[PDB]
């Protein structure tokens, strides 16, 4: 019955379009404000321009070939060239229970936020044009294949990996790209002898809040439909985030003597990341435990680990998205079990076997993103050069790279 | 002609301004400043970063007066800005040469 | 036919999940920016952190035992413990035409905003640890029983009370709780001797705007489905807010001298609060009258009322949520009448009986919350001391309680 | 057959209420933040108050007689008086596949953003009471009849004009009203000799982002249902915006020497304005072209076109909304063609004819809005005076018009 | 060496900047200040509160100059900073004992 | 008593602060100012606007010291604030008639 086709469910269509909008909200302006507030005032505009321009860029590349290479059918590594500029995709084509045009938008938003997250490890000293070049190389060679292996019925998917909303695809992928970038460009001038306070902490809270709200479309949207799985992911996001806020806050209160707003904000993201690959698979109790752990792991992430790595990763992209991403991906393989409140594993899969797969997914993501990120930053350094000279770094990227001043009369 | 500068704790501004208004001095200039000394700001924490020593918000008042007024102005601001605690502030006095009012062109005494 | 189950409507699921997000958006960052902007710079971070941490705390308590006690079968005041950590509630369980898990989150977001409201009456002098203690006690002994009495089939619901989205449960509850705190912790240092201006009015506006956009999910979502009742509540929300904005503005322009920006913002909330219990029961005309009255009432609340009560309620939680909450509940027992364009009273109820019922619910709420808030503050003051030393107050809550400065270079 | 009626779809009810909230988000706080940031610190409150209060005025007028006169049946210019205060519109009345109350609110939000847009051109020297009086006249005698002409079954709808989300109804309508305004009131004092920098570029960006996110409700919501057309309008919104940000940045970077944040933001708005009339009619490739062209047209608008007319329009309303609305309205008449990947012209119609109708619609709106705006501004100037005295303009409208300061200790 | 301080209305910075350039003086320092005196702030309302006593935003210019430039400066600054209205500000003259350029170590005219 | 006002590049505050501690000078007042001179600040672009003349941010230090410490202060500040590039700033010196500590009422040397 070859001419048979699926029909779209208007509820799922609406749900998914609102989710796409919520996910784009995370980048515009979520992550931009978040990172914007963390860095100094003389560079805030460079952060906003990097997120806005990389966003635009990712959108265009996505619809020209990106979606097609990640989601079309091919092999275990990447899709096909049949959906160039969405050609061959009928406006009425259905993907699951939604019009495929919606699927294209939803997945494209995940590509945007992932690239946005990366940008916070290069802040205050990277050349604007260098970022653009990197994005084109990294998205094309790293994001697309990874998205295809996990969510495009590719390699990792075929091995039963458990990543509900992007522990590997989004978080771990970006964290490594960032860690690599911060290492290559080097420490900011004055690092270790000069004070580097965030210029606007209300702006940081604002971005955090937007990120959290937008994350509902990120996690629940990953269900593909407004069903019971969507609701599970919703509740888990509420729990894990609250748990992580308390984990970080109390950990910081006990160790440093004070509960800070940054602590609270950081905690919120830490839980969100931690629960990203688990929200759709775990029970409410798993979300709590995962949350607490994620919060304390992110705390250790930006303190001890940052000091061990000797990296100047200004917005602690790795300390949070990498660490909590890995913690979450591992903990999913535990709390997905039936006897622990989870939805259970696939037919004939033990816990020991699932954990090995999770570690395999973490290893392949860290490894691929890292090498690809290297080629990108090098391509950028051969053509434009990655770092702005020291004196531009002092005056600020805002007037030197973007010819504008953030706050005036 | 004399110019008296006064650095004080921010909350004690309205009292000093009113102490100055008692003696007919309504004209004055104020600047928001940051200070450091015997008294200092509480430790600050930002994720990994910890800055145990910080600057403290203070207020700088600038007023141009007459030589005969110097005696009273110092005594009136000294009490009005007093709280007892460390970090109360300091009083600076310097010789002013010529004062000119842009609006009319008035000099020294008539310029205030 | 005992095995017959209700099937969830994907459209209602989608609507309610989104509405939950909208109410969460009201706390994180809505009320936090609203109150944060109203206070001074040296204290904004204290406000943002109180709201964030009290938010987390509520989310946790709510899923552990909160939901089960307020919405589980019990008597007239409490519920049950049959749903501890959501156990017993199956994921596919249906409540109305949605999955109960969505109901949990939706009702959870209501408790959250309620707690976030109180904080504004305590700004600039309350100890951080104190706020957290008060919340655990107040949420548990005041919110849950009150929510059960009104929306869980308890005393007030069985007597025929009309509260569509939280006139009593949310606003009066919070307003009274805050009034008690203001009285007990005393006036701020320099009160009546120094100028206490909002440090950031654009921030206040942003919070007002966010609370408004979020409120549509608050009022319309109270319908529990995307039907004609939700359509009525949505429209009535637009109307009352606008009427109140216009009410306040012209009230201020005539009695004070000019139409202020803060006036307009305060008018919006006033209209929003006033329509909260009425939105689903009244006609578009009723919403207009309510909005106007509510706006003018609020102007009185923050002007004459506040000065006569002799309290330092820095964010006028009572002047707005108490005065307009009471006003709204009364106006609901009136404008619900068919002859006034309302939805009509329940079978065999006339305006007299209803009006008396509205008053009974109001009195009970005030006494209950007031008594429990007095107890809550007493324990906080007993364990950790409610008020920070004078020296800490002049220096700022941010540096002293949270070790951070809001605005840096 | 006479008592037959359409049944409302809950998915569409849900989609359309959420979309309405997004259109409201565009004005409150969207455009208020965008414009507020573009002007000086001394005048930000004035922008926030004007947007808030006009928004209120419009909301009320819309429910009182606006909806009825705009979407009620009658001639080619105005509707009917029958739906006053929404009387005679049953709560269960269905407009398409949604309840009419939702339609009232959706179309109402459009009216609000259109008035919001206008305010940007009157910035820094207009009298607050002058703008309120002008809005009453212009909404009644311009927005309503133009909306009835294009979307209410009037003259332009009878001619087959193509305007999906409001290229004429919103963009060109407002642009003209603003241009007339600015010309009437004149240049700000110090224009051409003093610096008129945006006071807070992070604020402009936040406003841009909110306008962008809200625009999905605006464009996709214009479908009236969550169907394939909403999917098409969604993707196209993502494509045009991205293409315009890039079109603008590459122009500026090449013509002025540096890519600025104000340029990336302005580009997004140009793209969004560009695709407003074309979104549900064109293919993905067409959106990319309209995007790039609008992005470049806007750049020209705020630079050269601005000089050619020697008019001080502080927020460049006509350079973006005028210029880009016109360009998008014309291009829609081309890219709707089936061979261009469009949805195809109506039966019988060919590009040629359609091209004229798009042109007809533009001219009629320009003359209609221009004449009425000229009328409104005169009425206000006559009754309360349009411009504030020079001293009050130099010291700022926030203090002497609203008696408040924006940023305090 | 002399130190010339001028307190003016923010909108008149550009004019004085150019006037100083007209006479060969490119270097200067600017500060945002709050001024109170004869011309005073407009009352402001925030909910129930009323604030009558308010300060006005001003801009302080500090320009170090040679002693043979004194008369030339006061004149060009007066004219440039002039509006005629109340609250136009005032000019202050004070003697500088030493001026040193950090970059070279040079003093007096060589330091400017 | 002498007053030393030092205008430097903002990032060099930390280096000047420590160098000042090195010789036993902990008390000082800091202010955020705007500068112009040989160093000018890049051109700014705002839609159609093109602003060629812009200021640079600077840090202004005000420090009341004792007469003999004057030469030692100049030497240690020049050194700690030095970079060699234009815009390093300058050190200004003025005579103070008296300095009074508000908290105790101590004068001149004792007040610091
Ligand atoms: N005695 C004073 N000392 C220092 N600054 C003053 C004094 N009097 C006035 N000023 C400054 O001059 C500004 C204008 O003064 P004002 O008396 O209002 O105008 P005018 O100079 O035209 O009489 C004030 O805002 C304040 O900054
Ligand atoms: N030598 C100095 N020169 C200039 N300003 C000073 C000096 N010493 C102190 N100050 C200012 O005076 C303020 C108060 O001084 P501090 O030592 O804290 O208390 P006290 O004045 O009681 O000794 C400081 O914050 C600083 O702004
Ligand atoms: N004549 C002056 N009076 C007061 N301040 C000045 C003067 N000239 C320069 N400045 C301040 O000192 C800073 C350094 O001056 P500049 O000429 O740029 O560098 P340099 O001192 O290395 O020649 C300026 O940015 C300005 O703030």
């Amino acid at each position: 019955h070859h001419h048979h086709h699926a029909v779209a469910d208007k509820a799922d269509n609406a749900f998914m379009m609102i989710c796409t909008a919520l996910v784009l909200f995370m980048t515009i302006p979520g992550i931009a404000l978040f990172y914007g507030g963390l860095i100094r005032g003389k560079n805030v505009l460079s952060m906003l321009t990097q997120v806005t321009v990389t966003f635009a860029l990712v959108c265009i590349l996505w619809v020209v070939y990106g979606y097609s290479l990640a989601f079309g059918e091919g092999n275990n590594f990447f899709g096909n060239i049949n959906w160039l500029m969405l050609k061959n995709i009928e406006l009425t084509a259905v993907m699951g229970s939604i019009y495929q045009y919606i699927h294209v938008a939803f997945q494209g938003s995940f590509a945007c936020i992932t690239v946005g997250l990366i940008v916070g490890a290069l802040a205050e000293r990277i050349r604007f044009s260098a970022v653009l070049i990197f994005v084109v190389v990294w998205l094309t060679l790293s994001y697309i294949p990874i998205a295809h292996m996990v969510w495009g019925g590719g390699l990792l998917a075929s091995h039963g990996a458990l990543d509900f909303a992007g522990g590997t695809v989004v978080h771990i992928n970006a964290a490594i790209a960032g860690l690599v970038g911060a290492y290559l460009i080097g420490k900011r001038v004055g690092f270790g002898k000069e004070a580097f306070k965030p210029h606007n902490l209300p702006m940081v809270f604002t971005g955090t809040a937007i990120l959290y709200i937008g994350w509902f479309g990120f996690n629940a949207g990953s269900a593909g439909t407004a069903n019971e799985i969507a609701a599970l992911a919703f509740v888990n996001t509420v729990v894990a985030t609250a748990a992580a806020i308390l984990g970080w806050i109390f950990g910081e209160w006990a160790l440093r003597g004070k509960p800070s707003l940054l602590g609270a904000c950081s905690g919120a993201i830490a839980g969100l990341v931690g629960v990203t690959p688990a929200c759709g698979y775990i029970g409410v109790g798993g979300a709590l435990i995962i949350g607490v752990v994620a919060g304390l792991a992110g705390l250790w992430g930006v303190t001890m680990l940052k000091r061990l790595l000797r990296v100047d990763d200004p917005c602690d992209v790795f300390g949070v998205h990498g660490v909590c991403g890995i913690v979450g991906c591992i903990m999913t393989g535990i709390f997905a079990a039936s006897s622990l409140g989870g939805v259970g594993f696939a037919e004939g899969v033990t816990m020991g076997h699932q954990l090995l797969v999770q570690l395999e997914s973490i290893a392949i993501t860290i490894v691929w993103s890292g090498v690809v990120a290297f080629i990108g930053y090098k391509l950028a350094d051969l053509t434009v050069g990655l770092r702005v000279p020291e004196e531009q770094e002092r005056e600020g990227l805002d007037v030197n790279s973007h010819g504008e001043n953030a706050y005036n009369a | 002609m004399k110019l008296v500068t006064v650095i004080i704790k921010p909350f004690k501004l309205e009292d000093v301004r009113e102490a100055l208004s008692s003696i007919g001095i309504q004209g004055l200039t104020v600047t928001e400043v940051k200070g450091f000394g015997r008294q200092k700001g509480h430790a600050e924490l930002y994720r990994g970063a910890e800055y145990s020593v910080n600057f403290l918000p203070k207020v700088k008042i600038d007023v141009a007066i007459a030589d005969d007024q110097l005696d009273e102005v110092i005594d009136i601001v000294s009490k009005a800005a007093y709280t007892g605690k460390i970090g109360d502030g300091k009083i600076f006095v310097a010789e002013l040469q010529r004062v000119i009012r842009i609006r009319t062109g008035e000099a020294d005494e008539a310029a205030l």
